[PDB]
């Protein structure tokens, strides 16, 4: 009459080096995007 | 054992017998009970069998509960739940009552609860139960199988077997056996009564 | 860490003088002992101080990695709130790093273990209350309504399984992310991860593959103890049941074969693995996870002198005359026989062993047999001494023959292993063996008897065994004349069944006879009689020392190796020359059960 | 200081800290070996000879300041110390084929530790020491390194490198042109594999906790440690501690949650200092196979020239005979005729070959009959210790199956495998049997082949074949009844049949007289061992080995002359006296027992001619055991006013 075991996780060390085509690169290229591009001195995205 | 056939089956039986085997005395889950961490509330559920209600009910086979209505992991309270304990013993005809050179005849009988633990292999017995057919012989694909659902156990006693004789004593009883005792003859009267 | 709940107790009751409020913690720690364990162990991490010597060279392997990872913790929580710092979108910092960041769990980082320690009797007669936890039980009690308590048990110890790694959590790493999953093993068989459960590796389409890492993984020490009922509480007419017991942790290798204990533990269930067509609704097992055991002999070995052991053998030292106290202070319901239990004191003290160069060794402990006619009560000495040894084993003749003493071949149901299952010799090493009925035994019986007796150590060569028993044991026997009674007319040995040689090797033989005396009986009447109507010996100017003083005293006097000088050998070597010339001439006239040999210097 | 993770290792820090050490090391002493640069002798008579092992003690380190570090960290991190240390030798050895050849070291000392079953889990990736007898070991095993793939539509094949355990077999085809999936097939026989074979071991700790019957332990050897041990033999073995999960049952991939464990074996230790080396007699054939196979487990030990140079200096000595024979059991106070037996049975005689088939062998057999309460029991003990290879039996606790050979079923494979018995481990060895006379006339009919021919013959379901059991039988015999009656014969003194008694090279008589002066010298001898010139052991069993090991008697005819005499004289002795058995008939046992006594005093003094001085001293043993220098030769009783002490 036992529980559900668990599945869990934590970071250690540098896996390969990153594909630029990687989904990871891609949400990160794209959030750094949102809060960096700017269009004369306004930062319009994070601003919206 | 041998003289009930298939004509009794669905009636109350009188069983007589030697005890030959007796299993050991396990729990049965009936009420279980758990907690959640992340809403403080416990929950609940309910299990049966189909050797517990002497008619037959519609199956409702629930499952046990690890993860609550949101989704929220459940802890198991193992003190909070009940059993109910479970034993199983085999009943065969006496053997100054079977014919001579003849293999013997046996019997299932299955108790609960209180009835867990009234006998020991080797023992003269008496049984009432009903005596059950049970799931489905083979039409869903040897016959039906069939057992005796104890209700009432009552040992026997008998020359050279285990069992103790005893009997009840009623206050007349014991008046004469205390009035005998003053008589200063006691032992001469029991000596000469002795065969 | 060891949690007492007479500490609960004093701390409740300090809760009530003073008049504060406070909740029932004792009976929920005891009817569902379960959950309080992690309740505990994750109180105690948040309060923890700390530590106060820098990592050297000489720590444990474990460790190490303990510390590494707290290190490796710290670090993302500091490295990500520079991170969040930095795009500039001090309390809902917090918040927001906590959950942004992956660490170790609590569990991965501890290193303590916790027990429970039962509620003693004499606390809870104190404050008056009813303690459900330190009363024993027996085995036929303990049903189902006892599922989930804390509960102690009464029993005698009858297989003890080795100490293999039992795997609680499980450690992966891929080599495509470097990230480190961990998996949670409950069950008796489990299923291996193959892909890999990162949150890297669960966006990319490219997933990574497991490898297992031995030393990350959550190990833990594991034994399995199969206890049965006493004598005194099994009904009249039925047969002893058993039980299991589980042992985690630091408290393995501490319950031996053999051994009467009672055992701290949480009663819990199990699923069933009977045969499926006796099966009939949710039925299950039981075991008991042990938390603290207490043994009702301690052993000498475990002796270390504390403050009260000098309290009380520097008590027992001040009243002097310890030898004649100490030897009648055993069976003092048996009358006369002095001589006997001063000779039975000192097989229970012994000797010194002498490794002499070479690895040879002399053995350092005495061997004692009784002969006498019927009824005098020699196996009531042998039952007396059986119940005062912390390992003593009480066999008779023919009921102990074969396997039963040497040693037997069996498959071990936990590890799947050959074993060898110890018999009554095996039983009692570093103790005392005691035999009854000595003439009666085969042939192959007392072969085993003769070696055990000259080297300590049973040899075995049959099919599928070749082997060398280390057996050492202290033999006391008992044994009758050939003919029932004493014959003076026939010769000493004419008397015995024994070959001489076998006595021989006994250090000492005592020939009990039964020769009628006017006098001597009216003495030996008194002190029967009046025991049968009080159940005290008869003897108002003499204090009895009890058992557990005496197994003291005895430890602390085993724990000392006196040596001899030249003017002592002197007088030895005088005393064997005249005994020798004198064994001579009885011998020759067949008056003697035995001519003086070096043995006899030996055992003096 | 880069730490490897999960370690506190930096491998720059460890491979310049191990180079300074390797080219300079430090150490009663000497000043030609004691007091030089130690190990670039070793690294250059290694490359000289043609060498591959180093074999590093561990000790070593404890004491050098800077390398105490790694002495601690060896013993706990073992897989990544041992690869740093390699590419330090490599390097080394070209800073003196030696750019394509790999190295490798055996650390053989590791120490303290207390015997398997007291290591706990977090013992597990650990450094320790084994000892015991070996009884078991399955046949070797191929291990897969490198795969072999065809496509099955293009015949490109393929090569993969096992990754810790773990083999990836291609989806698709490696040609630009055919690129198809699933077209890769395994060919097992064009794979690369490699050697693994598994031992089991009877533990010997020398700390026993109270009722520990004996258990056994699973060994794994790879590649170069093959069929370097043999069952009977006691051995010293370094290795690692492992765990490891099983399958549930062979249909499902499902594991077991308790842990299964096992040692991976480094070094092998096959010498001790305090024990005789093997006989190399009967192992000639293993000493060709290890050099064929580049395995560099010692079996025998070395000698320096001072160590021989002292060998001959004792040899010279004019007491020679009674100081070897004083320094066998140097704390049993015995007479020097039952110690001089021992000592002639440990050199043996001369094994002899025949080149047209027929084997003579040169072991010797000795009965101690005696009173009980005798110093017997020590002497069989004493030499079980000091003999490579034995065994110890009792009287009523064997069988005849325990003896030869049996059928067991493995836990580990479930199937029927053989396994030895008690006389074919002691092959080349001493077999102690205690108290003989007790013994079954069935067990005993199997000592007869092996006492004959030093074979045992086994015609059993799934076994028909010849064993070779070239064993030394000690047998000692209790008197019937209370003690050794001089007025009876000794044929009526001891149970067992008369013929049966003239199997054996030597019978002691072992009597008991009270006299007054040996009385006072064994009570003081006794005595003086409660209180707080001979040869140490080391140095006994040094010159037995070397006795044993190169010199070989040979026989003249002025010793040929006086064997013939002395036959003749004791055969026609007792002529009249043989219908009745009165005294142990006279056969051609005793000739043979003369000239193996003949041979093996030759033996001893190291010659290699037996002379009359060598015949005359055997005869006047095999008289003076017997007590033939105190018989009636009419009754056959002994004077005890005659025998003395
Ligand atoms: N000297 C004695 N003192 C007290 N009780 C004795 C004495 N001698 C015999 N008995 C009693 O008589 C009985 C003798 O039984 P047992 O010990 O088996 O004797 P034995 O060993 O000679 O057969 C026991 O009940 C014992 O208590
Ligand atoms: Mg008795
Ligand atoms: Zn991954
Ligand atoms: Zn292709």
């Amino acid at each position: 009459s036992f529980d559900r075991p668990e599945i869990y996780s934590a970071p250690v060390l540098q896996g390969e080096s990153p594909n630029d085509d990687d989904n990871t690169e891609i949400i990160k290229s794209f959030k750094n995007f949102i809060l960096e591009f700017r269009l004369d001195s306004q930062f319009i995205y994070r601003d919206q | 054992p041998r003289t009930l056939t298939a004509q009794h089956l669905n009636k109350l039986v009188s069983v007589e017998g030697i005890v030959t085997k007796t299993s050991l005395v396990r729990p049965k889950l009936i009420r279980s009970v758990h907690y959640a961490a992340k809403t403080g509330r416990f929950h609940y559920r309910d299990y049966t069998d189909a050797t517990t209600t002497l008619t037959t009910r519609i199956p409702t086979p629930a499952i046990y509960p690890t993860e609550d209505t949101e989704g929220n992991k459940l802890t198991t309270e193992y003190g909070y739940s009940t059993f109910i304990d479970h034993q199983r013993i085999t009943v065969q005809e006496m053997p100054e009552m079977a014919p001579a050179g003849q293999l013997p005849r046996s019997i299932d009988v299955i108790l609960d609860d209180d009835l867990v633990d009234k006998t020991k292999p080797g023992d003269r017995v008496n049984v009432v139960g009903v005596f059950k057919s049970l799931g489905a012989g083979g039409m869903n694909q040897i016959g039906f199988k069939t057992l005796i659902l104890g209700n009432t156990v009552y040992p026997l006693h008998a020359r050279s077997t285990g069992v103790a004789a005893r009997q009840m004593l009623t206050d007349f009883d014991i008046r004469n056996i205390n009035k005998l005792s003053k008589k200063k003859d006691i032992f001469d009267i029991l000596s000469q009564s002795l065969a | 860490v060891i949690i007492d709940l007479d500490d609960i107790l004093q701390y409740q009751n300090e809760k009530f003088l003073q008049g504060t409020q406070a909740d029932d913690l004792v009976s929920a720690i005891q009817q569902n002992a379960n959950h309080f364990t992690e309740l505990f162990c994750r109180a105690i991490d948040n309060n923890m101080p700390l530590p106060t010597k820098e990592i050297d060279y000489k720590d444990d392997v474990l460790d190490v990695i303990l510390n590494q990872r707290r290190l490796r913790n710290e670090r993302m929580l500091s490295d990500r709130t520079n991170e969040i710092r930095s795009e500039n979108l001090n309390d809902a910092l917090r918040e927001v790093v906590e959950d942004e960041t992956e660490l170790f769990p609590p569990n991965l980082t501890r290193r303590y273990f916790l027990y429970f320690k039962p509620l003693s009797q004499n606390c809870a007669r104190r404050y008056r209350k009813k303690a459900i936890s330190s009363k024993p039980l027996s085995v036929r009690q303990i049903k189902g309504d006892f599922l989930g308590q804390l509960i102690t048990v009464r029993g005698i110890i009858t297989r003890v399984s080795d100490v293999k790694p039992a795997v609680e959590v499980i450690a992966y790493t891929c080599d495509q992310c470097g990230y480190e999953v961990f998996q949670e093993v409950n069950s008796r068989t489990f299923t291996p991860l193959s892909e890999c459960t990162s949150e890297e590796c669960s966006q990319n389409q490219t997933k990574g593959q497991l490898f297992m890492s031995t030393r990350a993984s959550k190990f833990s020490a594991f034994q399995e103890c199969k206890i049965q009922e006493l004598s005194q509480q099994v009904p009249v007419g039925h047969i002893p049941r058993s039980l299991n017991i589980h042992v985690n942790g630091t408290l393995v290798r501490s319950l031996s074969p053999g051994d009467i204990v009672d055992v701290t533990g949480i009663f819990l269930p199990a699923p069933y693995t009977g045969f499926k067509a006796l099966k009939a609704g949710l039925l299950t097992e039981t075991y008991l996870e042990a938390q603290f055991v207490r043994q009702h002999k301690k052993k000498f070995a475990s002796f270390s002198l504390t403050s009260d052991v000098e309290e009380r053998v520097m008590e027992l030292i001040t009243s002097g005359d310890v030898y004649n106290r100490l030897a009648k202070s055993i069976a003092p319901e048996i009358y006369g026989n002095l001589d006997v239990k001063k000779a039975l004191l000192l097989l229970l003290v012994g000797g010194v062993d002498k490794r002499v160069g070479d690895g040879m060794k002399i053995r350092g402990d005495i061997n004692v047999c009784l002969m006498g006619d019927p009824g005098v009560a020699k196996s009531q000495l042998l039952k007396a001494i059986c119940k005062i040894s912390p390992r003593g084993v009480y066999t008779t003749g023919k009921g102990s023959s074969g396997v039963g003493l040497t040693a037997a071949v069996m498959k071990d149901p936990v590890t799947d292993e050959m074993i060898l299952e110890g018999g009554a010799l095996v039983l009692a090493d570093n103790g005392i063996c005691c035999i009854d009925e000595f003439d009666k035994m085969d042939e192959s019986d007392r072969t085993a008897i003769h070696e055990v007796m000259e080297q300590q150590t049973i040899s075995i060569s049959k099919a599928g065994i070749n082997t060398t028993l280390n057996a050492r044991t202290s033999i006391l026997a008992a044994a009758n004349p050939l003919y029932g009674r004493y014959n003076p007319r026939l010769s000493p040995l004419d008397n015995i069944n024994l070959p001489a040689a076998l006595l021989s090797r006994f250090d000492i033989l005592f020939l009990m006879l039964d020769i009628p005396s006017r006098d001597d009986d009216e003495k030996l009447a008194e002190h029967v009689t009046y025991v049968h109507m009080h159940n005290k010996q008869p003897d108002l100017d003499f204090t009895p020392v009890e058992p557990s003083k005496m197994r003291e005293y005895i430890a602390y006097a085993k724990t000392k190796r006196p040596v001899m000088s030249e003017a002592v050998n002197d007088y030895v070597v005088q005393a064997y020359i005249r005994l020798r010339q004198d064994s001579k001439r009885e011998m020759d006239s067949k008056f003697s059960f035995g001519q003086a040999t070096p043995r006899t210097l030996l055992g003096i | 200081l880069r730490i490897i993770w999960g370690t506190n290792v930096s491998i720059q820090e460890c491979t310049t800290n191990f180079r300074n050490f390797l080219m300079s090391f430090k150490y009663f002493i000497n000043n030609t070996t004691d007091e030089e640069l130690y190990y670039i002798k070793q690294l250059n008579e290694m490359r000289e000879l043609g060498t591959s092992n180093l074999n590093l003690d561990a000790r070593n380190l404890l004491a050098y300041k800077q390398t105490e570090d790694l002495y601690h960290q060896l013993l706990n991190y073992p897989q990544e110390v041992i690869s740093i240390m390699d590419q330090t030798i490599k390097d080394c050895m070209v800073s003196l084929e030696i750019e394509t050849k790999f190295y490798k070291v055996r650390p053989y000392n590791v120490g303290s530790c207390k015997g398997m079953r007291e290591l706990n889990p977090n013992d597990i990736d650990k450094l320790i020491n084994l000892k015991g007898l070996v009884l078991r070991s399955t046949p070797v095993i191929p291990d897969m390194k490198v795969a072999f793939f065809k496509c099955n539509v293009c015949d490109h094949t393929m090569a993969v490198e096992i990754d810790r355990g773990v083999i990836q077999e291609p989806a698709r085809c490696e040609r630009i042109d055919c690129n198809e999936p699933n077209s890769m097939s395994l060919i097992h026989n064009r794979c690369s594999f490699a050697d693994k074979q598994v031992i089991k071991l009877q533990e010997t700790p020398d700390f026993v906790p109270d009722g520990q019957t004996p258990h056994s332990i699973s060994l794994c050897v790879y590649d170069e440690l093959v069929d370097s041990c043999r069952a009977g033999d006691r051995i010293e073995v370094t290795g690692t501690f492992r765990s490891i999960p099983i399958r549930a049952n062979s249909r499902q991939r499902v594991l077991k949650s308790l842990y299964k464990t096992y040692v991976d074996v480094v070094h092998v230790k096959k010498v001790s200092d305090k024990r005789l080396d093997v006989d190399t007699s009967t192992i000639e054939q293993e000493l060709m196979q290890n050099k064929v196979d580049h395995n560099e487990v010692e079996e025998v030990r070395q000698i320096t020239d001072q160590d021989l140079a002292k060998i001959r200096e004792v040899a010279a000595r004019e007491d020679l005979y009674s100081l070897l024979a004083r320094s066998i059991a140097p704390s049993i106070y015995e007479l020097e005729d039952v110690k001089k037996g021992i000592l002639l049975q440990l050199f043996g005689g001369t094994n002899k070959t025949f080149t047209k088939g027929g084997r003579y062998r040169g072991d010797i057999n000795i009965l101690l009959c005696g009173d009980p309460s005798t110093s017997k029991s020590q002497i069989l003990q004493y030499v079980h210790k000091i003999t490579p290879r034995g065994v110890y039996t009792s009287g009523k606790g064997s069988s005849a199956v325990g003896l030869t050979a049996y059928i067991t079923r493995d836990v580990d494979t479930k199937q029927l495998v053989l396994e030895s018995g008690a006389l074919v481990l002691s092959d080349g060895g001493v077999c102690c049997i205690d108290e003989f006379d007790k013994m079954s006339d069935s067990t005993r009919s199997v000592l007869h082949e092996v006492m004959e021919q030093q074979t045992i013959s086994i015609a059993k379901a799934g076994i028909i074949t010849t064993l070779n059991a070239r064993s030394s039988i000690l047998a000692s015999a209790n008197p019937i009844g209370s003690r050794y009656n001089p007025n009876l014969p000794v044929t009526e003194n001891i149970d067992l049949p008369p013929p049966l008694l003239s199997r054996f090279d030597l019978v002691y008589l072992v009597l008991d007289k009270v006299d007054e002066k040996n009385d006072r010298e064994l009570a003081k001898h006794l005595t003086n061992l409660y209180l707080e010139d001979v040869l140490p052991v080391e140095f006994l069993t040094m010159y037995i080995s070397y006795a044993k090991e190169h010199i070989h008697p040979i026989i003249t005819e002025a010793a040929k002359t006086e064997l013939v005499r002395a036959y003749v004289g004791m055969r026609k002795m007792g002529d009249d006296s043989r219908s009745d058995e009165k005294r142990i008939t006279a056969t051609t046992r005793q000739l043979e027992s003369m000239i193996r006594l003949a041979e093996a005093h030759a033996k001893m003094k190291l010659k290699n001619v037996v002379e009359l001085e060598d015949v005359q001293e055997a005869v006047r043993l095999i008289r003076s055991a017997i007590k033939d220098y105190a018989t009636d030769p009419k009754t056959g009783k002994i004077d005890m006013n005659l025998v003395q002490t």
